[PDB]
């Protein structure tokens, strides 16, 4: 075996002094970091064949009629959707001597460490696109929704954020709030200075940061939700569902054999015949959300959106935009990215050429502009995978 | 009937310490072919001869019994000693050699 | 007939259907009997180690 690993483990220097009786405990140590998806959606009954979701769509309808008009005649129509669990795992291993000893039980550490980094892989997968799965559906940085909190919280949320959900016909039902969204609640303020959400001596937390309600919806605190632009969401919480297939599961042995290298470039070692010994460990999940646009993104400052737009090849017709639900004029499947910009800053809502960008070529774009943009492929008439999507990027 | 390990074999229910089903093998005088195979289950017991090769027809009779009609006999060290150890010791083992 | 799909009727081969009416999976009617080794028939078995 090798020593000083860096991998393995073979009385590193990690463990230096760890039999002397002056060692304490971490008195600095750090609460374990939970999922908050898995606490806020609702959990589904899950198996390894995954599941179908049937859903209505028919336009049933009826007519007036006079007396002895003969009746019209209808139809009913149904679809299917299905979802498929992903799989999510890990290794670790140790020299039997580390096992022997377990210094400061190294072992138990790690297996609730593992578990905790399982649990958040999941998370960010799902607030974010972070090295997510290819059989999850969706994730909430998708939404094509913001709102700016900083100035005062409750214009922001109660009145200017909420008015993007229902306007779409969408509803609000939970707020879900990083933990460094705290001074903007605090500093939220009427035109005499006394902030809006705590009572009259300001002894006490402001009402969002004791999990109360905010206008009836209720609030959700964590540690880990905010990364990039984003501090926080809102939106309906009940269009997620998730699932999970079995417990969190641990393996352990020392008589396989382990590549410290890729499939293509293996560098293998057997545990045997060095004396180690490996965990395994698996976790099985699925993901739905859904509907991506029933929710915002929550920011401190404002900020531009970026979305990537693709024509799926088609050489005909003319597609359209529209912009906080105000519509552009129709534009060419092959349109310059001048063209597109043009026919952007002609919206007659106040968009202008200094905020507006474009960027790409005929038939793949890269648009940034201060809103909820849209677009309408049905006047293209040589494809339909035509497309548009919110793009994020460091 | 006694039978020793070298001729009788039983599975044991680990949730339960109830035996689950065994099976009973008759070596020939050579001591290298089985002649005979009997299986005991929780309903019957049924069992195979084995002239020119081959299983023969099963023969069989049912007992009504809840539970297949062998019971271990063990030598038990400890509590957690599942299977039970045998009394020549590793320690006497180690002294006799 | 009527089209697959037709806008007047619901018929059982409707696409709309497709994830109700499956056929059910049965025994297999046809399978063939296991082979055996005749030679472990015919020759007289010696016991070996």
């Amino acid at each position: 075996s090798a020593d000083h690993s860096q991998i393995a483990q073979t009385k590193d220097t990690m463990f230096t002094g760890y039999l002397d009786p002056v060692q304490a405990k971490d008195y600095f140590a750090e609460a374990e970091k939970t999922s908050i998806v898995q606490r806020v959606a609702q959990k589904i009954p899950m198996g390894a064949t995954g599941i179908v979701i049937p859903h209505w769509t028919g336009d049933v309808s009826a007519q007036w009629i006079g007396e002895g008009d003969m009746k019209p005649i209808t139809k009913g129509n149904m679809t299917k959707r299905d979802v498929h669990p992903a799989k999510i795992a890990t290794i670790f291993v140790a020299s039997a001597e580390t096992v022997r000893a377990n210094p400061a039980n190294y072992l138990g550490t790690m297996r609730t460490k593992v578990a905790t980094a399982i649990a958040m892989a999941f998370d960010n997968a799902a607030l974010h696109g972070t090295n997510a799965p290819s059989a999850f559906q969706g994730y909430l940085d998708q939404s094509n929704k913001t709102q700016s909190i900083s100035p005062n919280a409750y214009q922001g949320l109660g009145v200017s954020g909420l008015t993007k959900l229902v306007t779409d016909g969408k509803k609000w039902t939970h707020t879900l709030l990083d933990d460094t969204v705290e001074p903007v609640l605090n500093g939220s303020v009427d035109a005499n200075g006394r902030p809006l959400f705590v009572e009259s001596t300001y002894e006490s937390l402001t009402t969002p940061f004791r999990e109360g309600r905010i206008l009836g919806r209720p609030t959700i605190l964590s540690d880990h939700v905010a990364e990039g632009d984003v501090v926080g969401y809102a939106g309906d919480f009940s269009q997620i569902i998730w699932g999970q297939v079995g417990g969190l599961s641990f393996d352990v042995t020392d008589q396989a054999t382990l590549n410290l290298g890729s499939q293509e470039s293996p560098n293998f070692v057997s545990l045997w015949q060095h004396n180690l010994v490996a965990v395994r460990v698996e976790a099985e999940y699925g993901l739905l959300i859904n509907d991506v646009n029933a929710f915002v993104k929550l920011t401190f400052d404002p900020v531009l959106t970026t979305y990537a737009l693709d024509l799926d090849g088609a050489s005909a017709g003319n597609f359209t935009l529209s912009l906080d639900g105000k519509t552009s004029a129709n534009i060419a499947y092959n349109a310059s990215t001048a063209t597109v910009k043009s026919a952007i800053v002609a919206i007659d809502d106040g968009v202008s050429a200094d905020d507006v960008t474009v960027t790409g070529s005929a038939g793949d774009y890269t648009i940034t502009v201060p809103g909820t943009l849209t677009a309408d492929f049905s006047g293209l008439t040589d494809g339909e995978g035509a497309s548009i999507s919110v793009v994020s990027v460091g | 009937r006694v039978e020793p390990p070298t001729a009788l074999y039983a599975e044991v229910d680990p949730r339960t310490r109830k035996v689950l089903y065994a099976i009973r093998a008759i070596y020939g005088a050579d001591g290298n072919e089985i002649v005979s195979a009997t299986l005991y289950l929780p309903d019957t017991t049924m069992t195979w001869l084995r002239a020119e090769g081959e299983w023969e027809a099963p023969t069989s009779t049912p007992h009504g019994l809840e539970m297949v009609p062998v019971i271990p006999i063990s030598n038990r060290t400890r509590l957690s000693d599942l299977y039970g150890t045998s009394e020549i010791s590793p320690e006497l083992r180690s002294v006799t050699d | 007939g009527f089209s697959a799909d037709h806008s007047q009727i619901a018929q059982t081969k409707d696409t709309m259907f497709t994830g109700y009416l499956d056929p059910v999976q049965a025994k297999d009617y046809f399978a063939e009997a296991e082979k055996t080794s005749i030679v472990q028939r015919v020759a007289q078995k010696i016991p070996m180690g």
